[PDB]
């Protein structure tokens, strides 16, 4: 929804390559998306903190090979979660403008003689119907996690006592999730979140050179293209699944 | 409501006014040919087009990027396409 | 602006930029229908809502005033 | 005291918490029922329940001290 | 290397703001007070400054 | 028999429909084409039929509890 | 011939660079290297290598082609392209008994 | 990498008095841990 | 007089009424359609009276008539659980088939109306006769009216289509006839009550199974024998196409409930792996080709081949769920197939004169009502829930799977592959652009005639999709009789 | 339209205060310095 | 009450989509949003009643399929899980309904739009409130068709068409 008001501000553009600034232009829109992203990245003491973070301790609480194995996999995924979380915030909001003049040309500077009435349209925010849901979700994305933590998580909560969610004692990990896990692993995602973000803040608007150097290297060129194009999975889907169906149909109905 | 004659003429004027490679900002008019009137060459013309479409938020196809060689044609070409923001 | 469109194309959902001059009384006319059969649903729902655990009288309970399975039970419990 | 099945089953507590340490869990479940599970009214007895679990946990983990020693620090899982 | 002069190192070396260029005047407005580095980060955390003042009051 | 609306009949589209309609008249037997006809008419259904025969009556889930087998043969 | 297409390569050459480098002040100086590179081959006249020169550069555009170049929304490949299309035929249907 | 270097389990399996035989569906069902091997 | 014989004669009054008015009143061609339409509504009323009297829990055939005048080939009529919904379907469809060609038939309107009214008498008699020789007498009698109907009111290649429907049916039936004749020489009769209680040697059952299955695999049609359907279901007039895909296709499915299941028990139980190989190969091949079909009518026709395999696998599943869902699938297929031909053959072909999907694109901009119904019909073809087509597919597939897991699984690909061609057809015609630019003339939307034959057809498939107990209730007791097998603890109770 | 900025900072003021207020009590718990009791 | 939160989102959608001609753009919005809002308010009540007080409630309207051992009902069961499921579904659907009032005042077909989102809301309640797996499959396929109908909402987008196919077919 925060992105949706962004798209309405510009002429329905969706590319980051022509997004920037908009801090003064969309103050409310920036504020909510930061609130949402912080809960998305599991910033401590947020709605998403209790829900997203507990997983890793629950994953690590099950002291098995698989549980520890996916803890690394989840954490490295959480690391990249931070990266695009700031990428949306940086490129759209915390960066130099990259669109045309009309997105930012305010009325403070005259810049016009006979077209003062029109042609400004400097990417204003939406009306009440567009902003009210933003504010309503903003409160939930801050507090709703803490209020219901005992409701769902708790420690011995009896909310699910009509056999709605059945759990078998043979693989209980709730007590181990809070006690046996070392303190470092409990706060480890917090360490990575605050750390790996500032490198992105350092790599853009502070240096803005290492990322370009890494792009143009032959090893770095393909890793950008490979991940951009979705691991080529749809390529392997269209050519060898659906085009195959479309040719078996062709063989049957002609031969 | 849409783009007007005065909307495009002055707005495009502030673009090439920043050139340090034109003869002078006072040599641009409604019918300023990119080569004869103000000082530009065969390679600068496409560089202007790169600017025009970027600040008009449209595309200029290679077929129609060659008839465009004067500011007068720019006014009529853009008003032809209502895709302009 | 406004996209041009044919004026002959009858739509059940309305067409391109459809709004009648009487969009209010017609809205009111339809709104009565939704309410009318909602309580009609609510009546049947209130009559077939079956439960097995009874609530404490102290606790907040909005359904104590319309449902049958506990209204009879509550007055049956009011006999001692 | 320990909670027998006949009195503890009627409390309707989850299967994973049917342990002998759930004596203090029955009063804990009541307070959440009393105050809609708000996590700022049942603070006292919430800590009281975590007493028995924490004390039990240390007795449990201390048992590994001889258990994994008998295997010479081998892999128990 | 190639028939056309194209060096990767020289191509990447020129990846910086040029000392001379015919395009600052059209691109100067971006690097002004409206979108300066200090002004862009002036409201990175909108309510952070106000919240701390109230936080210290609660402590005292 | 009635008349319809006016249509920009495309001869390329019109002639493409003629060939699809009349393709049956030009089929011939080739090394390739018998192999295609043989795979899809003979081999493939023979494969399903062989598997259906070989796994018929073999499984039944109806009320098999813990400690009993899905298989019946 | 050999002139219309030559400008087309430069039309996309700096455009391709911008779609790789989001911070276009980096791209701003990037074009000057591209610009001066074109200026070096100024009075090349013989089509024998001039045609081959255009073939060679087209190879490296593909070698540096972006995974997804930028397009404006109201453009082929844009987001808003062919979104709200009016009917091609505004006149009402003629009197027919169907 | 994780397989060669991953911590061993810390807590013992929970001990349930009576094995939860009755509450888990009787003898014809999966039971809890009660003085079994480890 | 039996209500069943009332069903067979009212169309004969209509034929006699239609042919003599010219001797009474240049009578307008509008009047004869009025008589033909009313005559079918009367059959619908009688069939509805019969259902309101029908008893859902009786083994004896109901609404029989005493004869006591035995000749060598008498006509006996009966209505039990399995055959009544087939009769009910026929009397519902036929009024809609005539309305679908209310304007499209121009020349020989008397001939078209007389054939269809005759065609109705012959089709009801198939589900009503009470012996297998009578079954064959009426299942092959439809060939001459169908032959002349196609070549008198058909599309450009009607001559080829009429020759294909006549020569495949005749050949398959002759193999069926050799089996029916063998049964009568063993049992001494064909009457259902006498013949059902006769058993047969295992070898006899195997050879009796073939001939009947040769016949029903041509008339199903299973893939590889389906070329008559693509010709005679496209080149036919729209009403004939509706009858050929809603009624004629379902005589073979019903012929399994009289000729294969109760009298060849051992033979069916051992030959299912052939049938499921043919059925799964049929689903699988008839889906891929209809994905590539350019004729819009041929795509709808050849999806019937895809669905007819699913309920063909459900009647050989020996499961009470499969057999019932098979009848439900062939009942729902009649509504959705009828509507789709109306959409393609009746609404597009009338306006455009063409059936090439190349010429159609984005009709939703101009035809909002047509797009609506053509979307529910496409969902029903895809077996989307809330549609009786879904319940029939689901119940047939469970029965097919429960009988042979690998075959039901290979049948279960239909969920993936029927939605593939039903929505690919929907987005190419209704969606996919503004409007096709080959239309040099804007199109009118659905008329009131079109809006009402589609509204009925999707009404039946939806109402019986929320509440299929209307059909399932009367099917239960009689379809119990066509199962074969016993349980160790429930057999031979003493 | 200054009301938009007030909502921007007002939610921004509601946030960044819920953390320190909560870190004052729950902060020592997750750090392992002091157990919840 | 518990069967009402199933019917209301359905009722707004048919009036929005089949009589949207006769309620207009603003009427279609007011009817459907209110229906969602009303369904939202009763959903939070059920969460306070089903979960907090621990009373699951059963509704069995009538039979859907009845074949031998197979008796699937149009029946609905509220328990702790489905009230929790219905909170994010109903809070967000309402907000998105409000968010679309501003969003699509320029899109012509605005009352076919508001019916689809209220038709999506109906089938998500069906999915989570079922007694059984088969009725769940109604809300299952129902949201799938609602998604196709919304992905290709701008059906003159070829891109929306392929995307709608992919969503529907996958
Ligand atoms: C994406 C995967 C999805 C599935 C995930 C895994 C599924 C695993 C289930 C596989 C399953 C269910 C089949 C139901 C299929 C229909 C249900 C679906 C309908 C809807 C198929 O079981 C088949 O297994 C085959 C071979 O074992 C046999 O089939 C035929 O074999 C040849 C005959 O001569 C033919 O040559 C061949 O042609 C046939 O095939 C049969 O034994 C049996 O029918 C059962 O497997 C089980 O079989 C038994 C006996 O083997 C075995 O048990 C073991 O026995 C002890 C050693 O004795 C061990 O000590 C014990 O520890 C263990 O208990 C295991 O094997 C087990 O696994
Ligand atoms: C292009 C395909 C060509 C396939 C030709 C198959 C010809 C099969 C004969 C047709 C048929 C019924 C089928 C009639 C309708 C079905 C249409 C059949 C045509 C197939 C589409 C005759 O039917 C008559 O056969 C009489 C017995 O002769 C019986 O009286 C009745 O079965 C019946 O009247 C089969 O009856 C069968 O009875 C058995 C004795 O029980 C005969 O002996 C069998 O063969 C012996 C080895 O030789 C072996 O000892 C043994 O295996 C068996 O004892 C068979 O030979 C056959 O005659
Ligand atoms: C496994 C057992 C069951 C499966 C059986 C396997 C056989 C299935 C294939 C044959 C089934 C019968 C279909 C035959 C259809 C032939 C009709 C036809 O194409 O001609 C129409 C044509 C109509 O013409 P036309 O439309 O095709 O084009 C020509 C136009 N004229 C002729 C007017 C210039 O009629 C003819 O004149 C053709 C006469 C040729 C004789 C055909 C012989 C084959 C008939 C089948 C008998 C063979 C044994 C059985
Ligand atoms: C009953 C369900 C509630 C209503 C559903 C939507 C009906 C809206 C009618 C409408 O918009 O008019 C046609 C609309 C009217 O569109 P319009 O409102 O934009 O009209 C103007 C634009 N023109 C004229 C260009 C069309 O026509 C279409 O644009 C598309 C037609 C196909 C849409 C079909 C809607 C789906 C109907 C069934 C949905 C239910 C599926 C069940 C799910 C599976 C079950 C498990
Ligand atoms: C390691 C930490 C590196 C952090 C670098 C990312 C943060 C900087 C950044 O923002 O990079 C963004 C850039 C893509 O963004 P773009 O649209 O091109 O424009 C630039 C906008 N910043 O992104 C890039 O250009 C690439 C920079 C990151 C490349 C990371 C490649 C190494 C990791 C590959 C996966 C390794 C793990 C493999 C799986 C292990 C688990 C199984
Ligand atoms: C629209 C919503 C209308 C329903 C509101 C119901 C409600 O407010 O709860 C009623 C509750 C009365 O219960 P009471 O007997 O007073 O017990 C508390 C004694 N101090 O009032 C109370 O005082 C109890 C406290 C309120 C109930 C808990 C509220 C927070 C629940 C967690 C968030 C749920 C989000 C969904
Ligand atoms: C039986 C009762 C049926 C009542 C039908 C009444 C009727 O009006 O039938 C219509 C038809 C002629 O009626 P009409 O519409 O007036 O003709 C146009 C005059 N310009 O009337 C007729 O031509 C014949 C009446 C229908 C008889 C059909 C019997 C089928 C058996
Ligand atoms: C029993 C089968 C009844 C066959 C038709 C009985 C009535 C009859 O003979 O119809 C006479 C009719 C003469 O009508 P006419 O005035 O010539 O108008 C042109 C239509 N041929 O001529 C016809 O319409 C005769 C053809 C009717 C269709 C024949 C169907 C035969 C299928 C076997
Ligand atoms: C469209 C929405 C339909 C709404 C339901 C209409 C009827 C509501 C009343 C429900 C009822 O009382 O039964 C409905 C009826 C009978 O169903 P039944 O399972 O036989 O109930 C008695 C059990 N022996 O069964 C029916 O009426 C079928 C529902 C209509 C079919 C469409
Ligand atoms: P005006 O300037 O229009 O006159 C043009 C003339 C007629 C002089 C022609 O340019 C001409 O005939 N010149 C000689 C032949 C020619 O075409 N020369 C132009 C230069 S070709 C060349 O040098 C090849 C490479 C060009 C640069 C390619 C850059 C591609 C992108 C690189 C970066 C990719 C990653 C971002």
């Amino acid at each position: 929804l925060g992105a949706g008001s962004v798209i309405h501000a510009v002429a329905d553009n969706q590319d980051f390559r022509k997004f920037g600034g908009l801090i003064s232009y969309l103050p409310l829109t920036y504020s909510v998306m930061l609130i949402a992203s912080l809960s998305l990245v599991a910033f401590p003491f947020m709605t998403g903190f209790y829900s997203k973070d507990f997983i890793l301790e629950s994953a690590y609480g099950q002291f098995s090979f698989s549980g520890v194995a996916v803890y690394i996999i989840a954490t490295i995924g959480a690391i990249f979660t931070t990266l695009y979380s700031v990428k949306v915030l940086y490129l759209t909001f915390l960066s130099n403008p990259n669109g045309p003049r009309t997105y930012y040309r305010l009325a403070i500077d005259n810049f016009f003689s006979a077209q003062a009435i029109k042609s400004y349209k400097p990417a204003h925010e939406g009306d009440f119907f567009l902003t009210l849901p933003l504010v309503i979700l903003a409160l939930f994305s801050i507090f709703f996690g803490f209020i219901t933590k005992d409701i769902f998580i708790g420690l011995g909560s009896n909310f699910f006592v009509d056999n709605s969610l059945f759990i078998h004692p043979i693989h209980e990990i709730m007590i181990d999730t809070e006690f046996a896990v070392p303190v470092l692993f409990k706060l480890l995602p917090f360490i990575f979140t605050i750390s790996f973000s500032v490198i992105a803040l350092t790599l853009s608007e502070l240096l803005s050179e290492l990322v370009i150097y890494f792009k143009f290297s032959r090893f770095g060129y393909n890793i950008f293209g490979f991940f951009n194009q979705r691991f080529l999975i749809e390529f392997f889907y269209n050519k060898y699944i659906t085009n195959l169906i479309l040719n078996l149909g062709g063989q049957i109905t002609k031969i | 409501e849409g783009l007007q004659k005065v909307e495009v003429y002055e707005r495009i004027k502030s673009l090439l006014a920043g050139f340090d490679k034109v003869n002078d900002p006072n040599n641009i008019t409604e019918t300023a040919h990119f080569a004869n009137d103000l000082g530009l060459d065969s390679l600068d013309t496409v560089e202007v087009v790169m600017a025009i479409e970027e600040e008009f938020s449209i595309e200029i196809p290679d077929k129609d990027a060659d008839q465009i060689h004067s500011v007068d044609k720019a006014i009529e070409y853009i008003l032809r396409q209502p895709d302009a923001h | 602006p406004k996209i041009p469109y044919p004026k002959h194309v009858w739509s059940p959902a309305g067409g391109w930029y459809a709004q009648p001059a009487n969009w209010k009384q017609n809205t009111a006319i339809f709104g009565l229908v939704i309410f009318g059969i909602t309580a009609m649903v609510w009546k049947y729902s209130a009559e077939h809502e079956v439960r097995h655990k009874m609530p404490e009288p102290d606790r907040f309970y909005p359904s104590r005033y319309w449902v049958k399975q506990i209204k009879d039970y509550e007055r049956a419990q009011k006999e001692k | 005291r320990r909670a027998t099945r006949e009195e503890m089953r009627d409390a309707k507590v989850p299967l994973a918490y049917r342990d002998s340490c759930a004596h203090l869990l029955i009063p804990l479940n009541r307070c959440r029922y009393e105050t809609y599970y708000l996590p700022w009214k049942c603070e006292d007895e919430r800590h009281s329940y975590e007493k028995c679990q924490y004390l039990e946990f240390k007795k449990r983990v201390q048992k590994m001290e001889e258990l994994r020693e008998a295997k010479g620090g081998a892999r128990s899982n | 290397p190639n028939i056309t002069g194209f060096d990767m190192r020289e191509f990447l070396r020129h990846t910086k703001t040029p000392t001379y260029d015919p395009w600052e005047r059209h691109e100067a407005w971006r690097y002004t007070g409206r979108f300066s580095r200090f002004n862009r980060f002036k409201g990175a955390l909108p309510g952070f400054g106000i919240a701390t003042v109230a936080f210290t009051a609660y402590c005292v | 028999g009635l008349q319809h609306y006016k249509i920009a009949m495309d001869p390329a589209l019109v002639r493409l429909g003629s060939m699809i309609s009349n393709r049956y008249k030009y089929f011939r037997w080739t090394k390739r084409t018998a192999l295609v006809s043989f795979m899809y008419v003979v081999v493939v259904p023979s494969t399903i039929g062989y598997l259906a025969y070989k796994t018929d009556g073999l499984w039944d889930l109806r009320a098999k509890r813990r400690g009993d087998l899905i298989s019946e043969r | 011939s050999n002139r219309q297409a030559a400008l087309s390569l430069y039309r996309r050459a700096l455009k391709l660079a911008l779609d790789w480098t989001v911070h276009r002040n980096l791209w701003r100086g990037q074009a000057l290297y591209i610009r001066s590179l074109f200026e070096k081959n100024r009075n090349v006249t013989d089509p024998r290598l001039q045609r081959a020169l255009l073939k060679e550069t087209e190879k490296l555009l593909e070698k540096w082609k972006h995974p997804d170049p930028y397009c404006p929304p109201t453009a082929p490949g844009g987001s808003k392209y062919e979104r709200n299309l009016p009917v091609p035929n505004l006149e009402p249907p003629p009197p027919l008994k169907f | 990498v994780v397989k060669l270097t991953y911590p061993d389990r810390v807590s013992y399996p929970r001990e349930f008095e009576g094995g939860l035989e009755r509450e888990l569906g009787g003898a014809g069902a999966v039971r809890a841990f009660l003085c079994l091997d480890d | 007089m039996s209500l069943l014989y009332v069903l067979l004669i009212i169309p004969i009054i209509g034929i006699f009424l239609i042919s003599t008015i010219d001797s009474f009143y240049f009578f307008n061609v509008s009047y004869y359609k009025k008589i033909a339409l009313i005559t079918t509504i009367l059959n619908l009323i009688v069939s509805l009276i019969i259902y309101i009297l029908f008893d859902f829990s009786n083994n004896q055939f109901q609404f029989i008539q005493e004869n006591l005048d035995l000749s060598f080939y008498d006509i006996y009529l009966g209505v039990d659980g399995v055959s009544i919904y087939f009769v009910l379907l026929t009397t519902i469809i036929m009024p809609i088939a005539l309305v679908s060609n209310w304007n499209s038939i121009t020349n020989n309107i008397k001939s078209y109306l007389i054939i269809m009214l005759l065609l109705e008498t012959l089709l009801l008699a198939v589900f009503l006769v009470l012996d297998v020789l009578l079954f064959y007498i009426f299942f092959e009698s439809i060939l001459p009216p169908l032959f002349i109907l196609i070549g008198l009111f058909g599309s450009s290649n009607k001559v080829r289509a009429s020759f294909y429907i006549f020569l495949y049916t005749l050949l398959g039936s002759l193999f069926l006839l050799l089996s029916i004749l063998t049964m009568s020489s063993i049992v001494g009769t064909t009457y259902f009550d006498v013949l059902l209680k006769s058993s047969f040697e295992y070898t006899t059952q195997l050879f009796l199974f073939f001939g009947i299955f040769i016949a029903f695999a041509v008339k199903t049609p299973v893939w590889g024998l389906n070329s008559w359907l693509l010709r005679a279901h496209v080149e036919s007039p729209l009403g004939g196409s509706i009858v050929l895909a809603a009624i004629v296709l379902k005589l073979s499915l019903y012929g399994v409930f009289r000729l294969i299941l109760p009298i060849l028990p051992q033979a069916s139980l051992n030959l299912t792996y052939i049938v499921y190989a043919i059925g799964a190969i049929t689903v699988l091949y008839a889906s891929f080709s209809t994905l590539r079909t350019v004729d819009v009518k041929e795509l709808i026709a050849y999806s019937s081949v895809a669905h007819a395999a699913i309920y063909l696998m459900g009647v050989f599943s020996n499961t009470i769920q499969g057999l019932e869902g098979a009848i439900l699938l062939g009942l729902a297929h009649g509504f959705v197939s009828s509507g789709l031909f109306i959409c393609a053959g009746g609404i597009l072909y009338d306006r455009t004169g063409t059936r090439l999907i190349y010429f159609f694109r984005g009709l939703t901009q101009i035809m909002p009502l047509f797009s609506l119904f053509f979307f529910i019909l496409c969902l029903g073809n895809a077996g989307t829930p809330l549609t009786l087509n879904f319940v029939g597919e689901f119940m047939s597939l469970y029965g097919t799977l429960e009988r042979l897991p690998i075959a039901g699984m290979l049948a279960s690909t239909s969920i993936i592959f029927s939605a593939a061609y039903s929505i690919y057809m929907y987005n190419r015609i209704a969606f996919g652009g503004s409007v096709s630019l080959y239309f040099i003339d804007c199109f009118r939307d659905l008329t009131k005639r079109e809006f009402f034959i589609l509204f009925t057809l999707v009404s039946f498939t939806v109402i019986l999709g929320i509440y299929p107990s209307f059909v399932l209730d009367g099917l239960h007791y009689n379809i119990s009789s066509v199962v074969y097998g016993i349980e160790p603890n429930a057999s031979y109770l003493t | 339209s200054r009301v938009h900025r007030f909502l921007a900072t007002g939610l921004g003021a509601s946030m960044w205060f819920w953390i320190f207020y909560r870190a004052k009590k729950d902060g020592p718990v997750l750090l392992g310095w002091k157990h919840p009791w | 009450m518990y069967l009402s939160i199933i019917i209301l989102p359905l009722l707004g959608s048919v009036v929005s989509g089949f009589f949207g001609r006769k309620v207009g753009v603003s009427g279609a919005q007011l009817i459907t949003c209110s229906s969602v809002i009303i369904t939202t308010i009763l959903s939070i009540i059920a969460f306070f009643e089903v979960g907090f007080n621990n009373i699951p409630v059963t509704i069995n309207i009538f039979r859907w399929i009845d074949s031998e051992w197979f008796i699937i009902n149009w029946g609905f069961q509220y328990d702790s899980l489905t009230v929790s499921m219905l909170i994010p579904v109903l809070i967000i659907s309402s907000l998105v309904h409000i968010y679309s009032i501003s969003y699509m005042s320029s899109d012509p077909h605005n009352q076919r739009f508001f019916s689809y989102l209220s038709l999506f809301t109906f089938m998500m309640i069906i999915l989570v409130t079922a007694n059984n797996y088969l009725l769940m499959f109604v809300g299952w396929e129902g949201v799938g068709v609602c998604s196709y109908l919304l992905v290709s909402f701008w059906f003159t987008r070829i891109a929306a068409n392929q995307s709608s196919i992919s969503a529907f077919l996958t």
